[PDB]
């Protein structure tokens, strides 16, 4: 079908600068044959930073390579799961990229100031999918380890997370971080909340699981697996209450299964685009929609 | 720099790049030439390869 | 205007849909219309470039239709870590190798990636035949038994599909294979190609279980672990991926009590089961008919899915 | 035929010259280097000459015969490429040096 995209709008720096990453996606606003440029991607999300927001709305929309920069326009095409691509990995923080590597996309967690084009136009960060899950784990501890020696310093120190969080690994490549080492507590910082679901519900999963073993070792035997795995987990977390108010019960279980739920589609890690052959000496790959 | 107990033969190779001579003798071999086939083996959206 | 009303001439018909035939002898031109879908390989004439179509956009028409094209990854890899007496239609497994600029990727069949696990410990007769040294193997992994003894296996390979080309090039083997689409050969006959995997590694999940029927079937992979070596099975079912979970921890419900039983989990990451991975759909109806297959000496049962379509995914861990 | 061997450290089997060395030539070894005296201590490389002279030829004209090494790099590597490197070696079929 007909794929191209013709947005409506520069000068010769941002000439210079769209021209760098002709090779990029992004997202849009609709899958149409014109747009404006508040549609573009990340733009009317990213400027408080929070990003199950930005997640959310990442898978909410479509995606789209750009091809062309004119002065006033930008021809771009959207993808569509029909059939293939060729991008680019045009960002700054460079993830070299392999053969048969599922690429995802993630909102930028690598400052605004990076992945941008100061005109606004927000790309997303394209990477593959370890180095996403691991920069995903590597991140969230770095936040809840960061906000814990705000609040005492006596149970972890900086450098004891810096060790062991600044640094991501995949196939010998190790690379860097660019990690907020200021984030200010009381929220206000990029993936607060994430952390803020993480905690709770890990609270909540002891209270959780008794409360589910307990209710289905009373129907009796359908497998002996939810009693032969009752030995794996330590009897510190076994023997914790047994009795609570069933009304509180039901909606602390209601709210960690909500919250469950959405921690796991984002643990997920969106929009997975997988490739077929990689050229290094090209920067370009085959791509489709997965 | 005195002498040890042991003596040693040493090993190396060489690199000889050499400008060879094929001779064949006429009609040796029955080649057969097939007709030439185009085939394209992936088709994306920005150019296909041939 | 009217220029647009040639350019609507020129983009409105679709492909037929419906055809009033009358009878079947004649073989009108339309019928003939309809049946005709284009080729991909033609011979090297303008003229015959033309007819062939193969420079229309996208799809081909001569001067959309429900099909896909398919996409073709290549890969090199040396060549005593492959025999050249494989089958074309097999699946693959991509190993991911630890240097950074690598150039040269590491590919196993499961006949070869069998001998990754029986080594350290019928179909293991074949596999011994044909990769004769499992040394020559056994250090494309640099670091198996470490790897296997954290039980971080099965993300570090990720399946790549059936195979189709093999160039039997003389050090550095080239092959072609399918990551996505219509799984069908580059030959000038073009051939139809039939996905195998043997058939003592390869358990029917359907007749397993010993109305709803619908006409796409998937196939899965199932790397588990194993504390006598780990295995490489493979599954077909006309389930959903949510089904398949349940019912493959219905089936691997001895094996977990059996690691259970003999290796006590003293670390935390021994307790992932494996994982599985949607290796592509087919045909419900005409699929697994039985083969066999020949080596010089021997000849092991093995299975043929027909007609397959590769979609390879990631991996759900069993648990 | 005055004295079977000239040096007893490596003509031996399981001599000095034998056993840091002979092991089997693999493409896919992690170290990789190229050690010149290996085609003169590969037991596996001294048997794949048993066959008679007219199939020895063509098994060494017909391929690459025994251990080659690459060109054009700095320190010289065991042949991995295969592609663009073509030569003939007589030290891989008449099992001697000058």
């Amino acid at each position: 079908m007909d794929l191209k995209v013709v947005v409506s709008l520069l000068y010769t720096d941002e000439i210079a600068k769209m021209q760098q990453r002709i090779g990029c996606i992004l997202p849009l606003a609709s899958t149409h044959g014109t747009q404006n440029v508040q549609g573009l991607g990340l733009g009317q999300v990213y400027s408080v930073p929070d990003y199950v927001s930005m997640y959310n709305y990442l898978s909410d929309c479509t995606l789209a390579v750009l091809d062309e920069v004119s002065v006033d326009s930008l021809i771009l095409t959207k993808i569509v799961p029909g059939q293939t691509y060729a991008i680019k990995n045009k960002y700054q923080p460079f993830f070299q990229w392999h053969g048969t590597g599922s690429l995802s996309v993630m909102p930028p967690v690598f400052g605004r100031e990076h992945a941008t084009v100061k005109l606004d136009i927000v790309f997303p960060m394209v990477l593959p999918t370890p180095i996403a899950e691991e920069v995903l784990q590597k991140i969230l501890l770095f936040n809840v380890y960061s906000r814990v020696v705000m609040q005492a310093p006596g149970n972890a120190d900086m450098l004891d997370v810096h060790m062991h969080l600044g640094s991501v690994s995949y196939l010998g490549h190790h690379y860097e971080l660019a990690l907020p080492e200021v984030p200010g507590p009381l929220g206000l910082a990029l993936l607060d909340n994430l952390s803020l679901y993480f905690c709770i519900m890990v609270t909540l999963l002891p209270r959780a699981s008794m409360r589910l073993v307990r209710g289905l070792i009373r129907h009796e035997h359908h497998d002996l697996l939810n009693l032969f795995q009752e030995m794996v987990p330590d009897e510190i977390a076994r023997i914790d209450l047994d009795d609570l108010s069933v009304a509180d019960d039901l909606s602390r279980m209601r709210v960690m299964m909500t919250y469950l739920q959405s921690l796991a589609s984002l643990f997920n890690l969106g929009p997975r685009l997988a490739t077929a052959a990689y050229s290094q000496e090209t920067l370009t790959a085959t791509c489709w929609l997965r | 720099k005195i002498h040890p107990g042991v003596a040693m033969t040493v090993v190396r190779t060489d690199e000889i790049l050499s400008e060879n001579i094929l001779f064949s003798s006429r009609a040796s071999t029955s080649m057969f030439i097939g007709t030439p086939n185009v085939s394209r083996r992936e088709a994306r959206v920005d150019a296909v390869t041939f | 205007r009217r220029r647009l009303q040639r350019r609507i001439a020129g983009l409105l018909p679709p492909p037929a849909r419906r055809l009033n035939i009358s009878r079947g002898s004649e073989f009108t031109r339309d019928v003939r219309g309809l049946v005709e879908e284009h080729a991909q390989a033609s011979s090297l004439s303008a003229a015959a470039v033309w007819r062939a179509g193969l420079l229309a956009p996208g799809e081909v028409a001569v001067a959309w239709s429900g099909w896909r094209p398919p996409v073709f990854g290549d890969f090199l890899i040396h060549a005593s870590s492959f025999n050249n007496a494989e089958a074309t239609g097999t699946p693959l497994f991509q190993f991911k190798q630890s240097d950074p600029f690598s150039g040269v990727d590491a590919v196993f069949t499961p006949l070869s990636l069998f001998i990754l696990m029986n080594h350290g410990r019928g179909l293991t007769r074949m596999a011994n035949l044909l990769y004769d040294s499992p040394a020559t193997l056994a250090d494309l992994v640099p670091d198996f038994g470490r790897l296997v003894a954290d039980r971080r296996f099965h993300n570090f390979i990720t399946p790549v599909g059936p195979l189709v080309e093999n160039i039997k090039s003389t050090y550095l083997n080239k092959i072609t294979t399918v990551v996505h689409g219509p799984v069908v050969s580059k030959a000038i006959p073009r051939s139809t190609v039939k996905v195998t995997v043997p058939q003592e590694a390869f358990v029917d999940l359907d007749a397993w279980l010993s109305q709803p029927c619908p006409a796409d079937a998937r196939l899965y992979v199932a790397l588990t672990y194993e504390e006598a070596g780990p295995r490489f099975t493979f599954f077909q079912s006309s389930r959903g991926h949510c089904q398949i979970m349940n019912i493959l921890r219905i089936y691997y419900s001895p094996s977990i009590m059996h690691r259970y039983a003999v290796v006590q989990p003293l670390h935390i990451e021994e307790l992932t089961f494996g994982a599985v991975a949607c290796l592509g759909t087919f045909s419900a109806t005409d699929g697994w008919r039985r083969s066999a297959f020949n080596y010089r000496g021997s000849s092991l049962p093995v299975v043929e899915i027909d007609s397959f379509y590769s979609n390879v995914s990631d991996w759900e861990v069993i648990l | 035929e005055y004295r079977s061997t000239v040096n007893p450290w490596a003509s031996q089997l399981g001599s000095l010259g034998d056993i840091m060395y002979n092991s089997s030539y693999r493409q896919t070894a992690v170290p990789g280097l190229y050690s010149p005296c290996r085609a003169f201590f590969n037991k596996e490389e001294l048997l794949r000459n048993n066959r008679g002279l007219y199939n020895m030829v063509n098994e060494y004209s017909q391929r690459l015969g025994g251990h080659p090494a690459t060109s054009n790099t700095e320190v010289q590597f065991v042949v991995i490429a295969g592609t663009d490197v073509f030569l003939e070696q007589p030290c891989s079929f008449l099992q001697e040096a000058f």
